């Protein structure tokens, strides 16, 4: 049965062998040809593993590790895969010595938990009250983006957004609560952070729409204004002009009764979910609500339904019978700003007791490649700030802490006795692969540079003048997720067909 | 290129993997089939490597590795090969990382010079305290090498044979010990309980007739016993291709003038010649090998007399007496020659119930004699079993990070290669080599640095102090030398060209 | 000890292989006769032994079946020493036959 | 066609590839197994190519040119083949482009003709300037002994190495005239120099504790026949029925042996050397007269005895002439190495000497002996040739530098051919850095920096990796090696590229 | 007999690594390959894997009865039944034993196994606080082999104090299980509301 | 299929070699043109290197 | 390891039927076929049958010394020696 585990390590190590060369900005790209004929290329480790169409189940777990790495730290999706393959390669020689994989999996528990406390000793604890270090950390992390000069003004915008939605001591900070709304037109230098929310569509393109209202209430209504359409089979034949107006008055009477209950509820702004099945709101109802001075916004995507039901503090309305004023929201000012054919709608001043840390940021640009990369450019900036809020302090990247942990773990383990010394020192040898791939991808000598790093660790320290800083959560979530990934592999003793 | 560096490590590992399990007191034996059809079983690598014929040029360096060491030590035959093979295992990993083999070979030289200085501070002396204390630790020192052999039952009796045999062939001022001065001779039959230690030589002779006296007379207070060493037998001469009574008188008169009693010759004697020797008190010895005549003249300070007319007083070997002592019920009934004064050579008496048993006790006793040779020449002594590889590994590992260079990885792999020996002994002792390796390390750190070895022989703990297992310090230095020196010679060969046999 | 427990226990079962093969050569049932012989000898009153004639367990003293002490001692001794030699050898090297 | 020329390219590279690790004193050694079933390992290109016996005709040319390099000079047999075969790879891409092989060979002879002129300009004759008589040869021996296990003991080894060369006439010097006998066991710093010749002392026969080893002026005599009683093969067949005649025929066979045996005493020589084993009969009669005799002496050591004391070999013991005898100043038998070794000392007419070496093992001493041979050739050629050039990358990089500037004034195909020949000169310093463990990529680029500053003497340091001048490193090479290497490599390359078709007849 | 003895061992060799807190997890893969799930449950492994051996289907229905009474220890029942069949091959072939005798041998051996557990069973009626500690140690063995073993130290008093609040019939309809996403496993609490 | 190491580096050179050899003969005013035949059997000829590369069929993704 | 165990059992399987008065006799045949004899003696069967396993010759050589010491029970020694290696 060991042939299954021996094949799972080789199959997983072959995957990390190709990924370890793509680490860093100097990494080598990989050519991927899809079965449909589309040719794509990139250095992103999460993109390669997603489009690889992985079959073997053990290699499929590397995709979930890279997904959990980006969902927590947000950076190091390539480095976490390298460390996973390093522990499998180091444990390969341990199996030839007669070591059961359970001991190898249990030995990584004491090594991972101790490496966290050792990392906090060399780390320099920072604070969120100082905005000088926070802006410099987010600005230098954007050197991987197309715009180097425009990244200077984007750093303080991402820092100030997090400091307002977070207190001094925080742990769990959800970055999905901040929605980046991209719109064609404008420029990069013009950007505004809207408190309440920003939608993806306009309000009223016809005549009579106010498009702006002060002190408005906003709520989600899943209902839709349409003429009656029973599920049974009906036949409509109108042979006379009086018969056409008779059916029209019966339909307009039903269309008005829906608008009468809305006007009595003092609803300034309405939201209708976009449904391609039937019509959302009839054109006759838009003219009825035009005189009532009620803002109507249609074509709301299904993805934003769960976002509007939380940050706005309102509740979804399935039927008009259950529609009440207490289930709506509050907005201080609602206006529609049009910059170069924008007509974008912004909402500020929620002032609700159920309000939560939800702030929307509007991204503007001319070409499609502008608002695209900028959305991912600011996404990586919030991840770096999120790492400092959950765990305070930062470390110097570039493979420096990987060797420093290996040097301290190897010396402290020599005082152990028996089995404690032999097996638990193998974890330190697997940490040298991270600085090795950084020196190889940059053209530097593999062995020579690593020996130069071990020389300055005894005299000098982890450091700083090159403005290269790696957050601590990336290194914390690396060994943590790698210890559970390697454990879940060796614990599989066979794979059988079950259906 | 590539295939050269990879094949040399795999070929040397496969050959060295044969004697790995056979290294130790608990090591495993092997079956060796001679080309004549005889089956021999021994755990010594000297016979195994000599009997095994192989055309691999890489493994031939391992044959010459223990060939020169067999004369100097002889107990490091299988120990130097496994130690040198461990260096090749760590060197293979360095080649795949992009490190040139030149820096690997130069790194092993600095690792040896630094490790020798560590054991020089921790050595202790025995003979520097008391002379009676020297024989105390020396008597029980030979019992360690006899535990892996059938001798382990009688080891208490044979422990005194190795000590007394070396003292007779050495001087206090000279302190010179050589294995050529000790003769190892044994025959098939008998048992191992009747083997004593006698100083002299045995001619395996019944004295040709019972009427001759079993003891040599002093001949009116004469000096010793004068014996004749001749290349011609005593008898009427005969041609080798295809008057007798007067010939006997001419030969006997030459013996009485020289003052010789025992007549030793290479070939048998006539039955009629021994009849006149009874009344003249002239014992005769026949059927003596040609090589045995050389060893008699060395112990008895005699000479080789080619002809009857060349007899002289200064050419006669002088001994104390010559007697025939019966051993058990065996009908052999050899003869015993004694001295009772310091000689230039000694001979050990070894017996066994079977052929291979005789060679088993003969080689095991000779192995302990080579250890005594190093204990006299080198006063500094340490306990070598399991202590060296554990102590040498901890000293190099701590000083490796202070070098800050390419040799740092060569020193780390050097310490890990030393750990192969105690783990190999732990695998031979029936214990986990993982926990046994650090158990020897931790006891030398928290408590104090001492000599604590492998559990193969067994004790209440792993300590070698009370167990009285001692190894020569000069032997341990030469073992790590040739092992490291040959490892540089293995990487020294960058190409292998083998032609045909015409 | 731990590793010596099954090694010593295996020696006791090898001693019962001689009467098992002996019962198979005689044609009797080696499972029924040997097992019932151990029960009577286990606690007290050890007399009877395996009989190869009638097929039951009768007294060996009455049937006149005895063995010498020196004869049976050499069987247990030499066989135990010879088995350790073949088990100890992990490799066989044969030279070129001439 | 072109297929035969391409086939000869890989044949020259295969022979060159085996000699690449053997280039340089720190280079690797090659393993060669002869059909004689004798293991031979050496880094000297001469012995390497002679033991391969390659059937390929073009690869045999690289072997034949090495014998010519060993004849005239004797040093650089490895580098002359590497340089010759390097032009095969440089001319490989030029053949596919349509460039004729004769135009390529023509450009080499014009580049070598200009390179030899630059060698004389770089060769500076210096003898007594900033150097003394004794310190001249001592500083040259420590260079070849550096980066070796003998570097710590090199202080005592140079004194014995310089005295070995000065012990012979400075007009005629030969490396074969200096004998080296390996003594297993003992300390390395305790080795001594011997003025005479020594042998292995294989004598196995008893009769010891006689013939003392302390002599004043013993006479040396060569022995031919066998003085022992019983012969090796033949015998005498005598059939007699008398008892007294059985003892007479024993002394009768001994009387014929004692005839020539007694005539040795009439000569009065205490030293008796013979290529055949001497039995216990002759050494017993010589013990009373204090006459020493030793048998089973190698034939190579007997020729050195004739050139030492001026002796001769005679068949019988009758006609031996009195002037054929010889004597030394002192004779001492040393027990060093757990074996007795005879040696001669104080022979003024001796044309040969012997240098004893000691160490921990025979394999360790073998590396010390071969490392000394490289130092002897430097000490020997210092007094013979006064024109020396800076080696170790110094001269090799400059010859390729000047050809790059001279090619700019030359038009036609020969411009890129000289540049290819100049690039072909970069393989010599390359393999020196690769065989020493140093990085060949960095040193090649860093050396060309200071090399373009106008100083032509910048070499490569063989001890610590760095760029610098070999003048302080005391790396010296004679001018005859650099001149003959460029001519032998070009002549051997011109013969290989001139073969359009290889014809082989079976029979 | 060759297919029943060897076939039953192959079934027991699949779940043999799922027994004990130090055991290993078995991975299963279907034709669609997207249904793969890593679980240590012995009942899920036996029911999901199709088998053409009619003798192996007997242990499947028996394991369903054992899971309904308790729900744990089902792996040890299959392994113990497989070890009796593995040793039965040596009892039949080379030991000259009738198969019905082996069946009657387990009947006399089962009576001795029950008598050993009876004499070794010790309970304390007085000092109910000590009886509460016994329920804590038993709950630790049931939560073993599961991810909950991390917080099991905190989960020990959760399951122990829950049973003490029943005071009535052993029916499990009193305890209702509710699972809500979010928060750590240690945030679970006991509520009678 | 997946190819890694130095094996793919030699395939990328050979793939771009046949593609580059098409425009080597058309460089300069003295250069020569060539015809591009399709599967239908028709063809065309022009001296412009940009038109030939536009209709050139490159199967390998490296080219 | 497998050649030593199977080689020793094969030697014990020959004399396993010759143990006891109720045991069975082994028949041997040569190339001439006229030398065939019936005997249960372990000393005659083991010495006559050639073997290609050198490890099996060790057990035969040990039985030769034991046969000269007692003469009875040699078959029981060969079988008992094989039972220890078979149970290994």
């Amino acid at each position: 049965p060991q042939e299954v585990r021996k094949a799972n390590i080789i199959a997983a190590r072959s995957v990390a062998d190709a990924i370890r060369t793509s680490l860093g900005p100097k990494g080598m790209d990989k050519m991927i040809k899809t079965s449909r004929g589309e040719i794509i290329i990139s250095n992103d480790g999460h993109t390669i593993l997603k489009q690889m169409a992985i079959l073997h189940p053990v290699a499929r777990m590397l995709v979930e590790v890279s997904a959990a790495q980006d969902s927590e730290a947000g950076d190091g999706t390539t480095s976490v895969v390298i460390l996973t393959g390093a522990l499998l390669g180091a444990a390969e020689r341990l199996l030839n010595k007669g070591i059961h994989p359970t001991i190898i999996a249990d030995s990584f528990q004491s090594a991972a938990k101790r490496s966290v406390d050792i990392l906090l000793e060399m780390c320099h604890k920072v604070s969120l009250s100082d905005r000088e270090q926070l802006v410099r950390a987010a600005s230098t992390s954007l050197s991987s983006k197309i715009v180097s000069q425009y990244s200077s003004f984007l750093a303080p915008l991402a820092v100030d957004s997090v400091l307002k939605i977070s207190d001094e001591n925080s742990k769990n900070v959800d970055l999905n609560d901040i929605r980046l709304v991209k719109k064609v037109g404008g420029t990069i230098d013009d950007t505004e952070m809207i408190d309440g929310v920003v939608l993806t569509q306009t309000a009223i393109k016809s005549a009579g729409g106010p498009t702006r209202k002060e002190k408005a209430k906003i709520g989600l209504i899943q209902f839709q204004i349409s003429p009656p359409k029973p599920d049974t089979e009906n036949n409509i034949i109108v042979n006379d002009y009086r018969q056409m107006d008779k059916i029209l008055k019966e339909e307009r009477a039903y269309l008005l009764n829906i608008c009468k209950k809305i006007k009595k509820a003092k609803c300034n702004v309405l939201l209708i979910q976009k449904s391609i099945l039937r019509d959302a709101v009839n054109d006759l109802a838009l003219h009825f609500l035009s005189k009532l001075n009620i803002m109507v916004v249609k074509d709301i995507e299904r993805e934003e339904i769960e976002f509007l039901s939380k940050g706005l503090g309102c509740k979804p309305i399935a039927d008009i019978e259950l529609f009440t004023e207490d289930r709506l929201g509050s907005a201080d000012l609602v206006e529609e700003i049009d910059s170069d054919g924008s007509k974008i709608v912004r909402v500020t001043g929620i002032r609700n007791n159920n309000a939560r840390p939800t702030v929307s940021v509007v991204i503007r640009g001319a070409n499609n490649m502008i608002i695209d990369e900028t959305e991912r450019s600011l996404h990586d900036a919030l991840c770096v700030i999120r790492c400092l809020v959950k765990e305070r302090g930062l470390i110097a990247g570039g493979g420096a802490p990987e060797i420093e942990i290996s040097r301290r773990l190897s010396k402290e383990a020599r005082s152990m006795e028996g089995v404690q010394a032999f097996i638990w020192q193998e974890f330190a040898s697997a940490l040298e692969v991270i600085p090795t791939t950084l020196a190889e991808n940059a053209g530097l000598n593999s062995i020579k540079v690593v020996t130069e790093l071990r020389s300055k660790h005894e005299n000098g320290e982890l450091n700083y003048e090159e403005h290269i800083l790696q957050p601590v959560l990336v290194s914390t979530s690396a060994i943590t997720l790698a210890s559970e990934c390697v454990k879940s592999i060796l614990r599989i003793d066979d794979i059988a067909f079950s259906r | 290129g590539l295939e050269a560096k990879k094949s040399h490590i795999l070929a040397a590992r496969s050959v060295a993997s044969i004697i790995k399990t056979s290294l130790g007191p608990r090591g495993l034996d092997k079956i060796l089939i001679s080309p004549d059809g005889e089956i021999t079983i021994t755990n010594d690598g000297a016979t195994i490597l000599s009997q095994m014929e192989l055309d691999n040029e890489i493994a031939k360096l391992l044959v010459q590795l223990s060939k020169s060491q067999d004369d100097e030590i002889g107990d490091g035959t299988t120990g130097v090969v496994v130690l040198a093979s461990a260096l090749l295992d760590q060197a293979l990993e360095l080649i795949q990382k992009g490190i040139h083999p030149i820096k690997i070979a130069n790194g092993f030289d600095e690792a040896a010079k630094l490790a020798i200085s560590k054991l020089e501070e921790t050595c202790d002396d025995i003979s520097a305290s008391n002379d009676e204390l020297f024989r105390d630790f020396l008597l029980r020192a030979a019992k360690t090498s006899l535990g892996s052999k059938i001798v382990s039952k009688d080891h208490d009796r044979f422990a005194e044979m190795a000590v007394e045999a070396v003292i007779n062939v050495m001087d206090k001022d000279r302190k010179d010990v050589d294995f050529d001065l000790i003769k190892m001779q044994g025959r098939v039959g008998g048992s191992i309980s009747d083997s004593k230690l006698i100083n002299g030589v045995i001619l395996d002779k019944d004295f040709s007739h019972p009427q001759m006296p079993k003891c040599v007379l002093p001949k009116e207070g004469s000096d010793g016993v004068k014996l004749a060493i001749l290349t011609c037998p005593f008898e009427p001469p005969k041609p080798k291709t295809k008057y007798e009574q007067d010939k006997f008188k001419e030969m006997i008169d030459d013996v009485k003038k020289a003052g010789a009693d025992v007549v030793i010759c290479q070939w048998g004697f006539d039955d009629e010649a021994n009849h006149l020797l009874l009344q003249n008190d002239l014992p005769a010895v026949r059927w003596v090998g040609g090589q045995e005549l050389e060893h008699i003249a060395i112990s008895t300070n005699g000479r080789i007399v080619p002809r009857f007319q060349d007899l002289s007083k200064d050419k006669l070997g002088t001994c104390s007496r010559i007697y025939e002592q019966e051993f058990g019920t065996t009908k052999d009934r050899m003869l015993i020659i004694e001295q009772s004064k310091e000689t230039k050579t000694v001979t050990c008496f070894v017996r066994g119930s079977n052929k291979m048993i005789v060679d088993e006790a003969e080689r095991a006793l000779h192995d302990s004699l080579c250890v005594v040779r190093n204990l006299v020449k080198d006063s500094r002594v340490v306990y070598g079993g399991g202590a060296a590889e554990v102590t040498m590994s901890l000293a190099v590992s701590e000083e490796a990070d202070k070098q800050r260079g390419i040799d740092q990885y060569a020193f780390r792999g050097f310490a890990q290669a030393l750990d192969t020996i105690p783990m190999t002994l732990a695998e031979n002792s029936g214990l986990d080599p993982i926990g046994t390796l650090s158990t020897l390390k931790s006891k030398q750190l928290k408590e104090k640095i001492s000599n604590i070895g492998v559990d193969c022989l067994g004790y209440g703990s792993n300590d070698m102090k009370e167990l009285f297992v001692v190894d020569p310090f000069i032997g341990k230095k030469q073992q790590i030398l040739l092992a490291t020196q040959l490892c540089r010679m293995i990487l020294k060969i960058d190409n292998v060209i083998i032609s045909g046999k015409d | 000890d731990g590793k010596k427990s099954l090694a010593v226990e295996a020696f006791a079962r090898a001693l019962r292989q001689l009467p098992t093969i002996l019962a198979d050569n005689a044609g009797f049932d080696s499972s029924e006769l040997v097992s019932k012989l151990r029960s009577s000898i286990y606690n007290g009153i050890s007399t009877s032994g395996l009989d190869l004639n009638n097929g039951t367990i009768a007294d060996m003293r009455q049937l006149g079946i005895v063995e010498s002490y020196k004869l049976k001692r050499a069987v247990v001794s030499s066989a135990s020493e010879a088995a350790e030699v073949l088990l100890r050898v992990d490799n066989i090297i044969r030279a070129r036959p001439r | 066609g072109k297929g035969q020329i391409i086939s000869n390219i890989n044949a020259c590279v295969a022979v060159q590839e085996a000699l690449k690790p053997t280039l340089g004193p720190l280079g690797s050694d090659i393993l060669i197994v002869t059909s004689n079933q004798k293991t031979t390992i050496s880094n000297d290109g001469a012995t390497i190519l002679k033991l391969l016996d390659v059937v390929h005709p073009a690869a045999k040319t690289l072997v034949d040119i090495s014998r010519a390099q060993d004849a005239e000079v004797g040093d650089g047999t490895t580098s002359v083949t590497i340089l010759a075969g390097e032009l095969m790879k440089e001319a490989k891409p030029f053949l596919e482009e349509g460039i004729s092989s004769h135009l390529i060979m023509k450009g080499y002879r014009k580049a070598v003709s200009l390179a030899v002129e630059k060698i004389n300009e770089l060769a500076v004759d210096i003898t007594s300037e900033k150097s003394s008589g004794r310190e001249l040869l001592e500083r040259c021996a420590r260079t070849a002994m550096s980066s070796k296990l003998i570097h710590n003991n090199a202080d005592f080894f140079v004194k014995m190495c310089v005295d070995a060369v000065l012990s012979l006439d400075r007009n005629d010097l030969d490396d074969k005239l200096i004998g080296i006998k390996k003594i297993p066991g003992g300390a390395m710093e305790e080795s001594l120099f011997i003025n005479g010749v020594a042998f292995k002392k294989t004598f196995s026969y008893a009769g010891f504790e006689q013939q003392p080893k302390k002599f004043n002026n013993p006479k040396i005599l060569s022995l031919n026949v066998e003085l022992e009683l019983k012969a090796e093969k033949d015998n005498a067949e005598v059939r007699v029925e008398h008892v007294e005649d059985y003892q007479a025929i024993v002394d009768a066979e001994w009387q014929l042996i004692f005839e020539k045996l007694r005539q040795v005493e009439e000569t009065g020589a205490n030293i008796v050397l013979s290529k055949l084993p001497i039995g216990d009969l002759a050494t017993q009669f010589f013990a009373d007269r204090n006459i020493f005799c030793a048998g089973r002496v190698s034939a190579d050591d007997m020729n050195r005895v004739i050139q030492a004391v001026g002796g001769s070999i005679q068949s019988t013991t009758s006609d031996i002439k009195p002037e054929h005898l010889g004597t030394c100043a002192l004779f001492e038998e040393m027990q060093i190495g757990s074996e007795r070794y005879n040696l001669f000392q104080g022979c003024p007419q001796a044309k040969t000497c012997t240098l004893l070496l000691r160490g921990g093992a025979e394999q360790v001493i073998a590396e010390v002996e071969r490392s000394l041979h490289d130092a002897i050739m430097i000490v020997k050629r210092a007094l013979q040739n006064k024109l020396i050039v800076a080696g170790g990358g110094a001269t090799e990089m400059e010859v390729s530098k000047c050809l790059r500037d001279y090619s700019k004034t030359i038009a036609g195909k020969q411009q890129m051919i000289i540049n290819a020949f100049a690039k072909a000169l970069e393989v010599i310093p390359r393999q020196l850095c690769e065989n020493a463990g140093f990085d060949a990529i960095e040193i090649l680029n860093k050396l060309r920096l200071a090399h373009s500053k106008g100083e032509k003497w910048y070499g490569v340091v063989f001890e610590t990796e760095n760029i610098g001048d070999n003048f302080a490193k005391f790396v010296w090479e004679p001018a005859l090696v650099k001149i003959n290497a460029l001519n032998s490599a070009t002549e051997a390359t011109n013969l290989i590229l001139s073969v359009d078709e290889t014809i082989t007849n079976k029979g | 007999r060759l297919s029943a003895f060897v076939g039953a061992i192959a079934v027991g060799d699949l779940v043999k690594s799922t027994l004990g807190p130090k055991g290993m997890d078995k991975l299963l893969q279907s034709a669609s390959s997207n249904t793969c799930m890593v679980t240590n449950d012995g009942a899920t492994i036996l029911k999901s894997i199709p088998l053409d051996n009619p003798a192996a289907k007997v242990l499947v229905n028996i394991s369903k009865v054992q899971d309904d009474e308790v729900g744990d220890g089902t792996t040890s029942v299959t392994v113990l039944s497989a070890e009796l069949l593995r040793e039965a091959e040596k009892l039949i072939d080379q030991s000259k034993i009738h198969p019905q005798t082996i069946i009657e041998g387990y009947r006399l051996a089962s009576a001795a196994a029950l008598d050993a557990l009876t004499k070794a069973a010790v309970d304390n009626s007085h000092d109910k606080t000590m009886f509460r500690e016994d329920l804590i140690h038993i709950a630790k063995t049931t939560l073993s082999s599961k991810i909950l073993s991390q917080d099991k130290d905190h989960f020990a008093e959760l399951a122990t104090n829950a049973i003490l609040r029943l005071k009535g019939s052993t029916n499990l309809e009193h305890i209702q299980i509710i699972k809500i996403l979010g928060g750590k496993l240690s945030d679970s609490f006991l509520d009678e509301g | 299929e997946k190819i890694s190491g130095d094996d793919i580096r030699n395939q990328n050179v050979l793939a771009t070699m046949a593609v580059a050899n098409v425009v080597k003969s058309s460089l300069g005013p003295v250069g020569l043109d060539k015809m591009l035949v399709d599967d239908i059997g028709d063809f065309t000829v022009t001296n412009d290197g940009a038109t030939i590369l536009s209709l050139l069929d490159v199967q390998h993704p490296a080219g």
